[PDB]
């Protein structure tokens, strides 16, 4: 799937 | 309680079809079988969203 590494938040 | 979550933080679209919302806006979880990005819904729109930039709601 494509679910992406979790992106750094604000 | 009803599946869905708070982006605690304004989401935006990385790839092509990920679900895009801003902070406050209720991604209605539709698949959390992932870890950190839960196959949901925020106000209209579905997709993937990392549930880290969300909340889970209702308790």
């Amino acid at each position: 799937r494509h679910y992406r590494p979790l992106p750094p938040l604000p | 309680g009803s599946t869905y979550v708070q982006a605690l933080f304004d989401f935006d679209p990385q790839e092509d079809g990920e679900l895009g919302f801003r902070r406050g806006d209720f991604i209605h979880v539709m698949d959390n079988s992932d870890p950190n990005w839960w196959k949901g819904a925020c106000h209209g729109q579905t997709g993937m969203f990392p549930r880290n930039y969300v909340t889970p709601v209702n308790r």
